[PDB]
């Protein structure tokens, strides 16, 4: 029930379940934004929602996809203070890895220690859960495509494909019928740019929505880079589809 | 039965929202009774008000 | 509000649900100019000044 | 021994819907699917893992 | 409600938020409208500041604030709260200054005042803030204008309100956007803050106003943050008087 | 759409290409690729209503070839794709598809057309869930009858069972229960009479009760005695052909009841005992449409009444008469309905006998029933065991003692009765000579 | 099981489901005839049938305070508007299976 217990993240049920780490995995769909992120065989591509839902703001400055350094992509769903918060520490452990060690941090290894961390604030009761979920996305300069996701609690798992938000079990079901199907864990093209357009369709399949550029950021780590495509980019991609 | 002459809102300060609300809920729909009926729909039963005494 | 019995919570019993708060800052010091009308009044009294109060 | 008794219940529910007489082997592994519960414990938790 | 949730600022409830953050945004809206309209060649800030009695000083309080010589802030909410968010800014400011030896990007200015309000639901021996705050200037890549809430949260605007009257001023804003798809010369946005002002002031009846407005536009300040004073101040008065009336 | 951009804009470009659909047939005998392109381009524009339009355009070219195998095949290929890209909707690409099967049904070019147009049609619609469903039907079952002819009449009546055996909201009231009924027949023409009983229980009795639905209520119970028939179940039979004597079609022409209980009569008969024998055959004979032929009158009443007689004097009576009415004893599987005619008769028989012969000579009993001894101890076993009759039966010849045999309380129970209420009318006697000799 | 045959988990009422209960709703009324359903029910997302309710009433008392006596399709996108606001502000949007 609750007796003390979700008032802590240093006490414990009955079970052992830390419950307000849960309440976070409950405060990442409070954006309302769906993720899509897949794998080609030279890139790793990451979709975000856009919604700029008053024209009182800038459609250009929304995103959540934010670059966290040169080869590292992140796409953040849930909150805006903790979106900028998690941004700060992810941009600089990874410059202070990139001058600690020489040489580039790997996707695998930034979302190790975010997650390191984020543990040690339910170890103590002076800080709390970023109730965000991290979906870190580069092309490794060592295993190719990949795919971290980070979850509140401070878990870490790779993927093929992964979805996040509110939304996610008919963008799961759709992910798992593309690479079952296929028999390879990667989509097939080995043009970046008809990969976007692949993920773009996938993502108006899931959702059962159609899309406009003004309801899409797009975010594209390839081998040695990474870019956010502006608007009249995506918006190239989706002409493509429409009429193939 | 205790009715009296009409107490007025001009001897009621405050609540602006309320004698607003109130308005609406009871004494449009007792003017405006032909046209609930014939439509076929309800009126509030009852409202219901709320909060300290 | 918790008091409310399961009968009338079922829809076409109540249909409205009418708030009233506790008089805010601007509300109060109406409230207290009608009270002040049964008494004498003054140019010393200001209703807001008592109401910030 | 009433998940069982459960799993006959609903395998010849379906011979009435199919308007026949008999239960079919079909109608068992239907039956053997659901009314089991579970898989819930994996949506969102891993982290107790 | 209870058990933390509102009694903690950093403990969450089950619906995933912190109705502590709410109440911050409640005192907003017992604050002063204020408004930013941005512009293409600058920004313009307007607040209402209320007289309480005529015992107070004529243009002598503001809730207008500069950091460094180019950036407008003004802040809706709890008055002495709001100052030192800005002051904490200032600090902030001069440290930008130190090492790169230039002025603050309004993006980075939102950035880093975004930090410091997030900072202050991450403990429980602090209390989070209780004010928003409307600021910009004009840097390299132009005029920008932000608005931060007192979540934490931030977005580009091209038209930003807060406090009571914050209704009637939103509706302006997009007004504004459609009669003018630039949004019009800074200028003539010192003159159409006055005229939302003024309808924001029939939800403040009651007592009187004073109206101050500052500005830092690209040419029509000289890239420089002043106050909008004297005959420019006095024509937006006239203005504004003309169209309620 | 909800908003008004699409719903102008597309019609607009519709409506300037529709008079330009003389040009676009000129076109497509030219080249069928070039005039095709115009309308491709067309429908791959937003808005339903327009493409509508469009659509009939792309049906016409096809039309003019009369039809061309390989554009069928091309048409449905494209309809397929385009559904994908989104078709304007997946709930509108339906009605699009929905025409190119209206076509085929109600022209027919060649056999060899009809044929193949079939299998290309049915391939689409599985993803399709709309009227295209209730179409669907029709398009295989014309494949039925084509295949009828072929030796795969089994095989083509199993796919289209499959099928039916779905219920479809797309599919009215009426149209649901006319089609139910032409699967049944088809599963007798399998062979397999399983599938049958079920697609009969698919639909409901209670559907038939209204009036409307009293044409096809005729069709149901006709049917549903062929199938039962051959399962030689021969009271479900009478049952059946009573619930179409009642139908007011068949009562109102004085003709159309005539042969309906001509045949009740013969199943009924046919039946062997039972309680339900006895409530339905009384019910015929109070009836006087008994009294309108003077064939069948004779036959029930001489099963219904306790009669001693013989096989040949009965089989001798009926043998002219029944053998030129089919679905009844002149079929060749009804051969073994005149045989069965013979263990009826000789099974009422045993009824009569037990009940007022105590006692009888097995001897004598043999002759009765026209049989050896052999055969005939046999047949007094299986009623002994399904209880219509106790009897005990001796090997040597002796006796066939037909009875229940009481106990001694029986007995003494029975001469309880007999002395109280003699004692009864004693009683009685004594007041009536009182009031007789006083009133004279 | 064997309490039990079938565990019906109801959702909240389906995309196309909630456009039944706005037919079932909107028979009821005297209306010149509305056709505007398909963007209502887009706004009307995440809602129950008891929301789905009271926008029918809304949107004839909005006609009865304009004096007529029929749902026109400006007042039905009126209720569901203002219907979605006043549903989230006095709930917390809680969560149960
Ligand atoms: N808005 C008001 N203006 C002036 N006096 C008021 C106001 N509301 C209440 N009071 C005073 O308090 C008294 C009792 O409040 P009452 O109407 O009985 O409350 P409730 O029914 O909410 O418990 C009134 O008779 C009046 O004297």
């Amino acid at each position: 029930s609750a007796a003390g217990y979700d008032r802590h993240i240093t006490i414990f049920s009955p079970e052992g379940r830390l419950y307000q780490v849960e309440y976070a995995f409950k405060a990442t769909n409070q954006t309302n934004i769906n993720s899509l992120a897949v794998r080609g065989k030279d890139c790793t591509v990451v979709i975000s929602q856009k919604k700029v839902p008053d024209k009182l703001l800038d459609p250009t400055t929304v995103s959540y996809i934010f670059c966290i350094s040169r080869t590292i992509g992140m796409v953040v769903n849930g909150p805006i203070p903790d979106a900028r918060n998690a941004a700060l520490r992810a941009k600089a452990e990874a410059a202070e890895f990139r001058y600690k060690y020489g040489y580039d941090m790997p996707c695998d290894v930034l979302a190790k220690r975010m997650a390191n961390l984020s543990q040690i604030y339910t170890q103590r009761a002076y800080m709390r859960p970023l109730g965000v979920i991290l979906t870190f996305v580069s092309v490794d300069e060592e295993l190719g495509p990949s795919i971290y996701k980070t979850d509140p609690a401070g878990y870490y798992v790779g993927y093929k494909a992964t979805a996040t938000g509110p939304k996610q079990q008919e963008i799961t079901t759709n992910l798992e019928n593309h690479f079952k199907k296929s028999k390879i864990d990667h989509i097939n093209e080995e043009s970046w740019e008809k990969v976007v357009e692949f993920a773009i369709t996938h993502m108006i399949d899931a959702l059962g929505t159609e899309f406009s550029k003004n309801d899409l950021e797009v975010g594209v780590a390839t081998k040695d880079k990474f870019f956010t495509l502006s608007a009249e980019n995506i918006e190239e991609r989706l002409v493509a589809i429409a009429e193939q | 039965v205790d009715e009296k002459p009409t107490e007025t809102y001009s001897d009621v300060g405050g609540l602006d929202k309320q004698i607003e609300e109130l308005v609406e809920a009871i004494v449009l729909p007792m003017k405006r009774a032909d046209k609930f009926k014939d439509m076929g729909i309800r009126a509030p039963k009852g409202a219901l008000m709320y909060g300290p005494p | 509000v918790d008091v409310l019995d399961p009968a009338l919570l079922r829809s076409g019993r109540l249909d409205r649900k009418i708030e009233f708060p506790l008089p805010s800052e601007d509300s109060r010091a109406q409230i207290l100019q009608i009270h002040s009308r049964k008494m004498t009044t003054d140019d010393d009294i200001n209703w807001q000044e008592l109401a910030r109060s | 021994g009433a998940v069982i008794a459960a799993i006959m219940q609903e395998a010849g529910l379906r011979a009435v819907r199919k308007n026949r007489y008999v239960i079919l082997q079909s109608d068992l592994e239907e039956a053997y699917a659901t009314q089991v519960k579970t898989d819930n414990t994996v949506d969102k938790f891993d982290f107790y893992k | 409600i209870g058990t933390g949730y509102d009694l903690s600022n950093s403990v969450f409830s089950p619906d995933g938020r912190n109705f502590q953050v709410e109440y911050a945004v409640k005192a907003v809206e017992n604050g002063t409208t204020s408004i930013g309209i941005k512009c293409n060649d600058g920004v313009v800030f307007a607040v209402e500041k209320l007289i309480t009695s005529k015992l107070l000083v004529p243009q002598k309080n503001v809730k207008i604030q500069v950091v460094d010589r180019h950036i407008g802030c003004v802040y809706s909410g709890l008055i002495p709260d709001g100052r030192h968010l800005v002051n904490r800014g200032r600090e902030e400011a001069a440290s930008f200054k130190k090492l790169y030896k230039t002025p603050i990007p309004i993006p980075a200015f939102a950035d880093r005042l975004g930090q410091y309000v997030q900072a202050h639901t991450l403990y429980n021996s602090v209390r989070p803030f209780g004010v928003s705050t409307i600021f910009g200037g004009v840097d390299k890549n132009g005029a920008h204008l932000y608005m931060l809430e007192p979540s934490g949260s931030y977005w580009g605007y091209k038209g930003a309100a807060t406090g009571k009257g914050r209704q009637s001023a939103k509706a302006e804003l997009e007004k504004l956007v459609d009669h003018h798809p630039e949004g019009l010369s800074a200028r003539e946005a010192v003159k159409q803050a006055a005229k939302i002002i003024y309808l924001a002031h029939e939800d403040n009846k009651e007592k009187d106003f004073e109206l101050e407005i500052s500005w830092c536009s690209l040419s029509e300040t000289n890239g420089l943050h002043k106050f909008v004073k004297g005959d420019l101040l006095q024509e937006a008065i006239d203005f504004a008087q003309k169209e309620i009336n | 759409m909800s908003r008004d951009a699409p719903i102008k804009a597309d019609k607009d470009y519709s409506q300037i290409l529709k008079e330009e659909f003389p040009k676009i047939d000129s076109l497509a005998q030219n080249d069928c690729n070039s005039a095709l392109d115009q309308l491709l381009v067309l429908e791959k524009k937003t808005r339903q209503a327009s493409d509508l339009a469009s659509s009939k355009e792309v049906l016409a070219k096809i039309v003019d070839l009369l039809a061309s195998r390989n554009k069928w095949d091309d048409l449905n290929e494209q309809l397929t794709l385009l559904s994908k890209k989104h078709g304007q909707l997946k709930l509108s690409i339906q009605y699009m598809i929905q025409k190119v099967m209206e076509y085929l049904k109600s022209s027919k070019s060649l056999d060899l057309n009809t044929r193949i147009s079939v299998i290309e049609t049915i391939r689409v619609v599985t993803e399709n869930k709309i009227f295209v469903e209730v179409e669907r039907a029709r398009v295989t079952k014309d494949l039925v009858e084509i295949k009828k002819e072929e030796g795969k009449i089994d095989e083509a009546a199993d796919i289209l069972c499959e099928l039916q055996v779905e219920t479809y909201g797309s599919m009215e009231m009426s149209e649901k229960i006319q089609f139910i009924l032409e699967q049944m027949e088809l599963s007798i023409l399998k062979g397999d009479y399983s599938q049958a009983t079920v697609l009969s229980r698919k639909i409901l009795k209670k559907t038939f009760k209204n009036p409307k639905y009293e044409s096809l209520k005729l069709e149901y119970y006709n049917l549903l005695v062929k199938i039962s028939l051959h399962k030689r179940e021969y009271l479900e039979v009478a049952q059946y052909l009573q619930e179409i004597y009642q139908t007011d079609a068949i009562k109102s022409d004085e003709a159309k009841w005539k042969p309906v209980l001509s045949h009740i009569v013969y199943f009924l008969v046919l039946s062997p005992y039972g309680n339900l024998q006895n409530d339905l055959i009384h019910k015929i004979q109070n009836d006087n449409n008994l009294k309108k032929l003077e064939s069948q009158e004779s036959l029930v009443k001489l099963f219904t009444t306790n009669e001693l007689m013989r096989w040949p004097i009965v089989q001798k009576t009926y043998e002219p008469v029944l053998n030129e009415d089919d679905l009844a004893f002149g079929g060749e599987a009804n051969k073994h309905h005149w045989e069965d005619l013979q263990k009826r008769v000789i099974e009422h028989n045993l009824r009569v006998i037990s009940e007022y012969y105590s006692r009888i000579t097995l001897l004598r009993l043999n002759e009765l029933l026209d049989l050896t001894e052999s055969q005939t101890e046999t047949y007094i076993s299986d009623l002994v065991n399904q209880g219509i009759i106790y009897a005990k039966v001796n090997r040597p010849a002796k006796i066939v003692n037909f009875e229940k045999p009481k106990n001694s309380s029986q007995l003494l129970n029975e001469w309880s009765h007999n002395v109280d209420e003699l004692l009864e009318h004693i009683e009685t006697i004594g007041h009536l000579i009182t009031k007789e000799e006083i009133m004279h | 099981p064997g309490r039990l045959d079938r565990k019906v988990e109801i959702p909240l009422p389906n995309e196309a489901g909630r456009l039944e209960i706005f037919k079932i709703h909107t028979a009821k009324v005297k209306k010149t005839g509305e056709f505007d359903f398909e963007a209502a029910v887009k706004m009307s997302d995440g809602f129950n049938g008891a929301d789905i309710r009271n926008c029918a009433t809304e949107a004839g008392f909005f006609a009865i305070r304009d004096d007529r006596d029929h749902i026109n399709p400006d007042d039905l996108m009126k209720a569901v508007r203002k219907v979605a606001e006043v549903k989230k502000l006095e709930g917390t949007i809680e969560y149960q299976k």
